């Protein structure tokens, strides 16, 4: 029977090995955490670039679509308007039975478009095909840049109303503020989540749960110190967010 | 990829030639 | 190639040699007009309770009344004995198309509205140098979807040369919506 | 070896133990994972500089990337060379002495 | 109603859990002191950086 309980001697080696192991299984945790952060950052950037590439592609697609639609409508107008194109097309077909005005007008409008710099252009139904197409171009580009870039109004708001009202030479700390500081934090979570930056969320750390009284003298030294690290880190975050925005 | 005005328009102009 | 095609090829390849087919062509044109203008001869071949005796007598006597050729009679007796006489006008038109195709095509052709004698001359001479077929008897038409540029079909089926505005336009547009 | 310390647990000391166990599992689920592929991500900007037409914001983003990876590798090589923890290692040593004081009791037999 | 573990009342499983969580957190927050030097950043802003 007692041949059972011979196991009960091996409940002391295990704890020596506990102390020997946990001071190494932890040193091989910080490394993995670093690499975790690297991986998440890289993946975020990659998804950002896939999105921006797809947006550019769909822009140019819609662009050439309208570039064709408007030239076609313009020609459908000019033909029915002008008498000359009729007899010119007659002669064109006749000599073709052994250039037509359609290819000519298309090529002409394209050549006149290729050196326009559509950024410098006018409103939507503005007649000239360049004025018809550059409206779409610029509007689509604006609806593009607002989603993979920050807006100057969001900048100005906080830069002039929020950050520098705290303090100057370094923009030191943040207890000098209203509850609406929390909104600035929310504002943070917009910008980096459209641009695609990966910043550590400090609050993903979790404090300790007490179990027994004998541990009370340790946990507090952690949790107190943790606050001294959680808030401090916060400052070293937001100053950056300010010193891009001055 | 490529840019619209200077590249795509030239390309499409080069694309249209055809008859018979 | 068909049944009426069979009889057509038969009589053509047999009669081109000695018969002076133009003679047969004229006789068959006379027969075709008699068909279209009788309304009893049409009935007559439709007339199913008729004796083959009376039919053969009618034909043999019709020989001695109008112009007539021997192979014509042989063919008529053939379509009698094979019970294939109602196909006569169809084979007649087949032979007309065959011979006039040997000589010269008839073609359809489209515009928007009335063109001019000048460009009409240009059209005919261009289509002649394209065909190089010494006989061409054409058609004029007016369909305004192809806006004004001259679309047509030189009648052989596999050549509908679509010199038109709207067609080239739409083909080009649907082409240049391609990706990159 | 300390993971084979289960059967010396009692139901009054189970959930705590389970917590500990699951805690370690979390750690291990990280580590092996973050050493299995090694480094397959390693993005190459030669592709993206070409495939994109703006090349004005791409540059600043890449700058951020190369500015953070330096500090990551810095911290990594820096930790690869106190008192805040001894206050708990004392608890551990007390527990060790207690467990020896109990095993000696159950080594009479 | 037998009893395995001839060893008496064990009461040092709580402390092990507490020190494990403590060391884990102390590492987690001795990391992010290093991975957030944060010299400066480069935010693209409409009108200025573009």
């Amino acid at each position: 029977q007692m041949k059972k309980y011979a196991t009960d001697t091996k409940c002391l080696d295990y704890l020596s090995t506990f102390r020997t192991e946990v001071e190494d299984q932890i040193a091989n945790y910080k490394v993995a955490l670093v690499s975790q952060m690297r991986r998440q950052l890289t993946e975020r950037l990659v998804e950002k670039l896939n999105g921006i590439q797809q947006a550019e592609k769909l822009i140019q697609g819609s662009l050439q679509d309208v570039m064709i639609r408007e030239i076609v409508s313009s020609f459908k107008d000019l033909y029915k308007s002008r008498p000359e194109l009729h007899d010119a097309a007659m002669q064109s077909a006749i000599q073709g039975l052994s250039m037509d005005p359609v290819g000519a007008h298309f090529k002409a409008s394209l050549q006149e478009l290729a050196k326009v710099n559509l950024s410098t252009a006018t409103a939507d139904p503005m007649g000239t095909v360049v004025q018809r197409v550059a409206a779409v171009f610029q509007k689509r580009e604006k609806e593009f840049l607002d989603t993979f870039t920050v807006k100057a109004t969001e900048a100005q708001e906080i830069k002039t109303i929020v950050d520098k009202c705290h303090k100057g030479n370094t923009f030191d700390f943040h207890a000098l503020s209203d509850e609406e500081l929390r909104r600035l934090e929310q504002l943070y979570s917009t910008v980096n989540n459209r641009v695609g930056f990966e910043t550590i969320h400090e609050n993903s750390i979790k404090p300790v749960a007490p179990l027994s009284e004998n541990s009370k003298g340790f946990v507090e030294f952690v949790n107190t110190q943790l606050e001294i690290t959680k808030a401090k880190l916060r400052n070293a975050r937001l100053t950056a967010f300010a010193h891009a925005f001055v | 990829a490529k840019i619209s005005p200077s590249e795509m328009s030239r390309l499409l102009e080069e694309r249209i030639a055809g008859w018979k | 190639q068909t049944l009426e095609g069979r009889y057509a090829s038969a009589l053509f390849r047999v009669a081109k040699k000695k018969n002076q087919l133009e003679k047969v062509y004229g006789d068959l044109e006379s027969v075709r007009n008699a068909l279209k203008d009788s309304s009893e001869f049409r009935l007559f071949v439709d007339s199913p309770a008729v004796s083959v005796q009376q039919k053969l007598d009618v034909l043999r006597q019709l020989v001695n009344r109008y112009k007539f050729d021997p192979l014509t009679g042989n063919l008529l007796t053939t379509l009698v004995e094979n019970k294939r006489l109602p196909m006569l006008a169809r084979v007649a038109d087949a032979f007309d198309a065959m011979y006039r195709k040997e000589k010269g095509e008839v073609k359809c052709l489209v515009t928007s509205a009335k063109p001019l004698s000048a460009q009409q001359q240009k059209e005919i001479v261009a289509a002649l140098q394209n065909r190089a077929g010494t006989q061409a008897r054409l058609i004029i038409d007016y369909a305004v979807s192809p806006q004004i540029m001259g679309g047509l079909v030189v009648r052989l089926g596999e050549q509908v040369l679509d010199f038109s505005v709207a067609t080239r336009l739409d083909r080009l547009q649907s082409q240049l919506l391609a990706p990159l | 070896s300390w993971m084979s310390l289960a059967p010396f647990v009692a139901p009054n000391n189970a959930a705590a133990w389970r917590k500990l166990r699951d805690g370690a599992q979390e750690v291990q689920t990280v580590i092996e994972r973050q050493s299995t592929p090694g480094k397959p991500q390693q993005i190459d900007w030669a592709k993206w500089e070409s495939q994109i037409a703006h090349k004005d914001i791409l540059n600043c983003l890449k700058t951020f990337y190369t500015n953070q990876v330096q500090i990551l590798d810095r911290a990594l090589g820096a930790l690869e060379t106190c008192e805040g923890a001894e206050k708990g290692w004392a608890l551990f040593d007390a527990a060790l002495s207690a467990c020896a004081k109990s095993v000696e009791k159950s080594e009479e037999l | 109603t037998a009893a395995k573990s001839a060893l008496s009342d064990l009461n040092w499983f709580s402390d092990l859990a507490d020190i494990y969580s403590g060391q884990q957190t102390m590492a987690e927050m001795d990391v992010a002191l290093k991975a957030q030097g944060e010299q400066k950043l480069s935010y693209p802003i409409q009108g200025k950086n573009i």
